[PDB]
RNA sequence: GCAUUGCCGCGAAGCUACCAUCCGCUGGAUUAUGGCUGAACGCCUCUAAGUCAGAAUCCAUGCUAGAACGCGGUGAU
């Protein structure tokens, strides 16, 4: 089973970070041990950039996609069925290349306005002279 | 028809068995005597299920649940959530809670109609016990007892709680649950009568050293003579 | 994760505040190491303050949170928030009847009755 | 109104008999038959109920390209899958992607 | 004992196991060279014990398998002065590896070590064939020439390592035989070694105290994995298509895009080292030499740093696009 | 010009650690000694027949080293 880094949001996997438990029976898991002295020093993962609560709170990615609605822990478990399991491998697979594209191309949104911005303010250093 | 069986020389038994009308949860641990012994009462009538519980032996105090339904924890891993499932047919419901405590034969009682809960768990576990078990949901100590299933045994036929409630409390709760109540000991002066014993409406199990007047407790209230 | 002469909390309701380890039942016998105790581990422990019927007089007590991240069989590295252990009789019955906060795994895997009368596991 | 359940399959099984040529088999006589107590293994695969008896030798995989399958597995993918490519098909002729 | 320094860095084996000719003949042992360590998630079946049917994370070693090629076989005869080798035998075409072990000065050599064996086959094989009937006629036990593939490894030293092998099959005749079909050809470990099996292993050990032979038996095989899988990584639980290399590779070793053998624990030796995996000198049946066991997750991560990634797919997927 | 690694945040690599992990409870014959059944002597007894345990004793097996003045096979000269 793999878990978010509480710090990082990084997966977390068997062998791989310090699970710190409060008194009220929160679990969290940090991916190493710098997630894990930045939480012991009450640290705002929203004021470290590398760290996908700044990434995911500033708009570098996008955060929401309609890819998004497949992944999701359920309580209720279903009754085992071989032939879904294929589909869902196949689901896991194409909504990834689907979530990748789609990450691509909203960076590719990004890049062209400064081209319009570099052109308004190059010709503000050609038009006063 | 109370059956004393021991597991792995200790006396507790809802420790590690979760006993509904419907079903039966043992533990893997051990040896397969224990399950023998169920085997030897239950047989093929109501499936009984090994199974551990975010990889344990003790599953009864880890799990709450009826006829119709079984709560588990948060902690309890897809592996055995799935085992679970394709184990247990349709008309038992399955779902992982989200919060805080863990142990949840501790914390619900119940039988197929009324839960007695932790008078202080969370509102969305409250609503989950009577959606998945269609039950009726109180929060009541037994005898201010915040542990409510260790500390009573319930069922459709009646009920059992330790000794220290109070004659009031027990109508002030039986009048709650519609079914008689017996301040009892189980396992030779053991309060704690939830896990030292497993009560459904036609069996009740308990360990060696349950007396046969506390025997004669559990056969009187839970009328295990026809 | 503590050693002979280590103060861990109280969480059942018997009365005591805080439980004083003296002596560590069933560890080694190696020159000038220290009796460690850890989860799931019975030891003698002194009552500092609380009631007092329950001070000057040591107890058995099962630790339930270490606060000193270990290696669970399935890969994880954990800890609690604290150090705290419940009293009870050599027998492992308990005294309290509710045990407050998380209690750990193993040790309610070790203990029928810890387990009997923990709300909070892990 | 409430009843005490007791099925109707609890009531028409035969009561165990321990002294018996004839009779069910526990735990303990599948168990004494190839070892004992401890060298005996559990098998839970055999028993559990499904559509098909050759699904209980089949594998519910765990984690596929550094996900969980069990947070993708799901009743009916089909159709959010489907709604999902035509979103992408709108977002393709669009010609949002370039 | 007292602790004198390793006379060869690849260490000798001083016993082997049974013989048994009821078995097809087959090899014994086998030589490979230790990448690094990683962790492996799996299930115990284990009654008796609590952790049974629970998820165990496990340290393994792995070693990297190059196909190994028989050269040669050496057959010995019994004296009352003990085992000695009437005669060895030789193949005719030897690598420059094998070519280059036997000399010191390989790079300004004139490289005329096997020359004249070379008209051994010139001949019908008169003088060989002699020999062979010979060692069926005599020499009890046969031992094979053996060496390995050290061109498709990262290792640094272009020169093979040439060892002995004892041949535990049945029929001295067809074991001789065995090696003449298998002289200059290839086996792998798949049809030696397999999956569950209680190993040996001889290496000498890390020097600093040390560079000492060391034998350490009773080691489960936990995979016998083929080069040319993509899914080396993988599991049936796993279903990531990925290799079993790490991420970024082994540490000061390299990669395996051969064969290799993940096996259980530890093992004396460092990385880099020439190690002789034998099977055991005896069945042992202990119930954890007889557990079949059931992979669920292999670690790949960089044990060049904290790892938080197993493939650079995942990489790239968690981390989304960058500005390079 | 300095702070005996100036301090600190976060970290490598190596060494090391039941503080972390893995592997190794090798088999027979024996001495003293402790016994069994059991007559010789109708009680009785470890002994006379036989036999059980038991020393670092002896052997086997495995491991480590290899006669630097032990040996063999094989290559080219
Ligand atoms: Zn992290």
């Amino acid at each position: 089973r793999i878990y978010q880094c509480h710090f990082c949001s990084s997966p977390c996997y068997p062998g791989h970070g310090i699970m710190f438990v409060r008194n009220d029976a929160k679990e969290f898991r940090f991916c190493r041990s710098k997630c894990h002295k930045a939480f012991k020093q009450r640290r705002n993962p929203r004021k470290l950039k590398w760290t996908k609560a700044f990434r995911k709170a500033a708009g570098k990615e996008l955060a929401v996609d309609s890819t998004l609605t497949f992944a999701q822990r359920r309580n209720v478990p279903v009754r085992y069925n071989r032939e879904l399991v294929a589909t869902t491998l196949k689901a896991m697979a194409r909504i990834e290349e689907i979530r990748q594209k789609r990450e691509r191309a909203f960076y590719k949104n990004r890049m062209r306005g400064n081209k319009e911005k570099d052109f308004l303010r190059d010709k503000k250093l050609v038009e006063s002279n | 028809m109370a059956t004393r069986t021991q597991f792995e020389n200790s006396n507790e038994i809802g420790v590690f068995s979760k006993l509904t009308n419907t079903y039966c949860l043992v533990a893997v641990g051990g040896s397969e005597n224990f399950y023998s012994a169920f085997e030897a009462e239950l047989g093929d009538a109501i499936p009984i299920v090994h199974t551990t519980i975010a990889g344990t032996r003790i599953i009864g105090r880890m799990t709450a649940g009826n006829r119709r339904g079984l709560l588990v924890p948060t902690q309890t891993t897809d592996q055995e959530l799935q085992h679970l499932r394709n184990s247990l047919p349709d008309s038992v419901k399955i779902q992982r809670v989200e919060e805080r405590l863990s142990a949840l034969g501790n914390v619900i009682c119940c039988n197929d109609y009324v839960a007695l809960v932790h008078p202080d768990i969370d509102r969305e576990t409250e609503e989950l016990i009577s959606d998945v078990l269609g039950v009726e949901v109180f929060r009541q100590t037994i005898s201010g007892n915040i542990l409510v299933g260790s500390y009573c045994s319930l069922s459709n036929q009646g009920g059992l709680v330790h000794p220290q409630t109070s004659v009031q409390d027990q109508e002030e709760l039986s009048s709650l649950l519609q079914v008689p109540l017996v301040a009892g000991t189980v396992n030779r002066g053991s309060s704690v009568v939830g896990a030292g014993m497993v009560v459904n409406d036609y069996l009740a199990v308990t360990g060696l050293d349950t007396t046969a007047p506390e025997l004669s407790v559990i056969e009187s209230i839970f009328r295990l003579q026809d | 994760g503590l050693p002979v002469g280590a103060i861990m909390n109280c969480a059942d309701n018997s009365g005591a505040r805080n439980l004083y380890i003296i002596a560590v039942k069933g560890s080694g016998s190696r020159l000038n190491r220290l009796p460690a105790a850890s989860l799931g581990d019975m030891v003698m422990a002194t009552v500092k303050k609380g009631k007092p019927e329950l001070r000057k007089k040591v107890m058995p007590a099962i630790v339930v949170r270490q606060a000193k991240s270990w290696r669970r069989r399935d890969g994880v590295f954990l800890y609690f928030e604290d150090n705290a252990g419940v009293i009870a009789n050599p027998k492992g019955e308990m005294k309290g009847s509710a045990i407050t906060g998380p209690v750990g795994k193993e040790c309610a895997d070790l203990w029928p009755r810890v387990a009997s009368n923990s709300g909070v596991v892990v | 109104k409430r009843t005490p359940f007791i099925p109707e399959s609890v009531k028409n099984l035969k009561k165990y008999d321990p002294e018996d040529p004839n009779r069910r088999k526990l735990a303990r006589d599948i168990e004494a038959e190839n070892g004992g107590a401890g060298v005996f293994n559990v098998n839970l695969k055999d028993k559990y109920l499904l559509e098909d008896d050759e699904w209980k030798n089949d594998i519910m995989p765990e984690i596929l390209d550094g996900k969980n399958v069990y947070d993708f597995l799901d009743p009916e993918i089909a159709a959010k899958l489907q709604a999902l490519e035509e979103e992408e098909e709108k977002l393709e002729n669009e010609g949002f992607y370039n | 004992l007292p602790r004198k320094r390793a006379a060869s860095i690849r260490a000798r084996v001083k016993a082997f196991p049974k013989d048994d000719r009821s078995k097809p003949v087959a090899l014994t042992s086998f030589l490979g060279y230790k990448a690094g360590m990683t962790t492996i998630v799996r299930d115990l079946d284990r009654p008796g014990s609590k952790f049974h049917k629970r998820e165990v994370v496990e340290a393994v070693t792995v070693v990297d398998t190059p196909p190994v090629v028989v050269v040669g076989v050496v057959g010995y005869v019994e004296t009352p002065r003990g085992l000695r080798s009437l005669t060895t035998v030789w193949a005719e075409h030897l690598s420059d590896e094998v070519k280059r072990r036997f000399y010191k000065n390989w790079y300004k050599s004139k490289k005329k070590a096997f020359t004249k064996y070379s008209a051994k086959y010139a001949q019908d094989g008169a003088g060989i064939e002699r020999e062979l009937a010979r060692i069926k006629k005599y020499a009890s036990v046969v031992r094979v020439l053996v060496h390995t593939q050290i061109r498709k490894t990262p290792l640094a030293q272009k020169k093979a390592h040439l060892a002995e092998i004892q041949l535990n099959g049945g029929s001295i005749s067809e074991k001789v035989d065995w090696a003449r079909e298998h002289f200059e050809k290839t086996v792998a470990v798949d049809s030696v070694f397999e999956q569950n099996e209680m190993i040996d292993a001889i290496a000498v050990t890390k020097g600093h105290r040390g560079y000492h032979s060391r034998t350490s038996i009773n080691h489960k095989i936990y995979r016998v994995g083929k080069g040319d899988d993509e899914a080396n990584g993988a599991t049936s639980f796993d279903r990531t298509k990925k290799t079993i290399t790490p991420m970024g590779g082994f540490v000061h070793y390299g990669e395996i895009k051969n064969d290799f053998i993940m096996v259980k624990g530890c093992i004396p030796g460092n990385r880099k080292r020439i190690v002789t995996l034998r099977k055991s000198l005896y069945t042992n049946t202990s119930r954890k030499a007889l557990e079949e066991v059931s992979l669920k997750w292999i670690d790949t991560a960089s044990k060049f740093g904290k790892g938080r990634f197993q493939t650079p797919a995942e990489k790239h997927a968690f981390m989304g696009t960058l500005k390079k």
